[PDB]
């Protein structure tokens, strides 16, 4: 069978507007490993997003971390868009500095 | 260090 | 006083899109230190932790030979398993293997591991005795017979009890400043009203290593296990991890709640409460 990914969008350091930080999108618990992940800034795909090397957990499910540099602000909206064979359409998860 | 290869042919599944 | 080394192999077929991809990554505890990807422009083992960079050319070429050979062999294995399950040549399939050694605080193999899965389901594993196999089904039984005839278990045991432990101890010494350094979590409790008479108390643990941690909410000294939302520990990207646990409490009763944090890097377990 197939397992749908769990998704968490958060920053490396506590969010401080005007201060450089790192935006992370952690996808995990999914099986087959093919997965599409983009980080969005106000709905637009950020370009130089990197990710960790494919690895997996004891239950065989895969996990990957996607990240990019980024400067938090008062109105700029950030989110993570993920698509997987288990998903009917891309799933959007907005960044909540309190999550 | 990962598991070294055998002297002969690596056994497939 | 606790350490392990693990290698994770993932081989994925993709009919119509080339030969199966083989990826291997190596970890010491929660720190990745090497990688290999058959899809790379120039497939070679690459360092992923600073302390492994000091290894010389022979180490890297030895690693690369191992992974390049595994790449070809796991393409045969995918073909074989497809046959064992009477599956069509049209589907994509995955074989995963994870193996390694566990050390106690007083060196020597504590336990060895070797497990493989097909399409996410357990397929075959080496038993704790490092001499016998446990096959999931009649298909895995074919692999078992092949491996017994090729003395696979005996070779794996020799590696797990020998080189695996030796190299793990070497890595632990070379990277002792990080691998043997437990960073305690920075903690704090946040309060988020959810209605006129209910509020969310969230206990945060940030910047810790290793990933192992215990975060629990107690009400009057009683665990609120069934009422706690506990998120999966996640990587910060700088080697450390983050985690939180939240509970919805009746407004005005926040002091009846305590967050308890246990982690190797802390001088003593922590007990936190919301501080207005």
């Amino acid at each position: 069978i197939q397992r749908t990914p769990k998704i968490q969008v958060y920053s490396r350091h506590p969010a401080e507007n005007g201060k450089s930080n790192f935006l992370n999108c952690y996808v995990s618990g999914f099986h087959p490993s093919d997965i599409e992940v983009d980080l969005l800034k106000n709905g637009e795909r950020i370009e130089k997003v990197e990710h960790s090397d494919l690895s997996f957990s004891k239950d065989w499910s895969f996990y990957l971390l996607y990240y990019t540099e980024f400067t938090p602000t008062e109105k700029d909206e950030y989110a993570c868009r993920v698509n997987h064979v288990t998903l009917s359409q891309p799933k959007i998860v907005k960044w909540d500095r309190d999550m | 260090l990962p598991e070294p290869l055998p002297q002969g042919q690596l056994t497939a599944y | 006083g606790s350490h392990s080394m693990r290698y994770f192999y993932t081989a994925m077929s993709r009919p119509g899109r080339g030969e199966p991809r083989f990826i291997a990554v190596g970890y010491v505890d929660d720190t990745q230190f090497v990688r290999f990807d058959s899809d790379a422009a120039s497939p070679r083992t690459e360092p992923r932790a600073p302390w492994i960079e000091q290894e010389g050319p022979e180490y890297w070429d030895r690693n690369t030979q191992i992974f390049k050979t595994n790449t070809q062999t796991y393409r045969e294995s995918l073909r074989n398993l497809r046959g064992y399950y009477n599956q069509s040549e049209a589907g994509s399939h995955i074989i995963q293997r994870m193996y390694g050694c566990d050390l106690g605080p007083d060196g020597r193999l504590l336990r060895g591991h070797d497990q493989s899965a097909y399409d996410g389901k357990d397929y075959i594993a080496l038993n704790e005795d490092l001499s016998s196999w446990t096959a999931a089904d009649t298909a895995a039984q074919i692999t078992q017979r092949k491996w017994e005839a090729a003395r696979v278990a005996e070779q794996l045991r020799a590696y797990l009890e020998g080189l695996c432990v030796e190299w793990l101890r070497r890595y632990l010494e070379n990277g002792k400043e990080t691998l043997q350094r437990a960073d305690p979590p920075k903690t704090h409790v946040t309060h988020h009203p959810v209605s006129d008479h209910e509020a969310t108390l969230r206990c945060w643990a940030l910047g810790f290593y290793p990933a192992e941690i215990t975060l629990t909410w107690q009400r009057d000294g009683e665990d609120q296990t069934q009422d706690t939302e506990l998120v999966e520990t996640r990587p910060a990207g700088d080697r450390t991890f983050q985690k939180w646990a939240a509970v919805v409490v009746p407004s005005g009763e926040e002091q009846r709640y305590t967050c308890h944090v246990q982690h190797e890097g802390l001088p003593k377990p922590l007990t936190l409460r919301w501080e207005p």
